């Protein structure tokens, strides 16, 4: 059972990368689809 | 309402305060007998459903009122004999 300490840190690993997954994604999303939001609100063209 | 010069803005071309500057300003009887037969049907339309919706109700046909006009005929001089007759 020594493994389970080193599988514990490899789950507060996958803990860390999900929430800079949420940051990244999330947190920059704001601004990104806020832009985007802005882009369709504040203010029809062809391809 | 879709159609109506609305107020808007100058940037953002969000609505603002309408109005329709564009207003009413758009739009503008001895002959009761004249072509014979045309006397009694518009007669009939005219005023049996504004007098008296019974002969129709209650023989459940409907009241005439509306006619399908075809024709120096006189559109409007029965319009006006009907003007003595509507009220």
């Amino acid at each position: 059972r020594t493994r389970l300490l080193d599988s514990e840190i490899k789950i507060m690993k996958s803990e860390v990368l999900r929430v800079t997954h949420e940051l990244q994604a999330m947190k920059d999303k704001i601004k990104e689809n806020s832009e985007k939001i802005k882009v369709n609100k504040t203010l029809v063209s062809n391809v | 309402e879709e159609g109506m010069r609305v107020g808007v803005d100058r940037n953002k071309y969000q609505i603002h305060i309408p109005l329709p500057p564009k207003i009413d300003p758009t739009v503008t009887y001895s002959d009761v007998g004249g072509c014979k037969e045309q006397i009694e049907k518009l007669r009939e339309v005219v005023e049996t459903p504004l007098l008296h919706p019974e002969r129709f109700v209650n023989l459940g046909i409907e009241p005439p009122k509306g006619v399908l006009l075809f024709g120096g005929t006189g559109k409007t001089l029965c319009a006006r004999a009907v003007a003595n007759r509507t009220d």
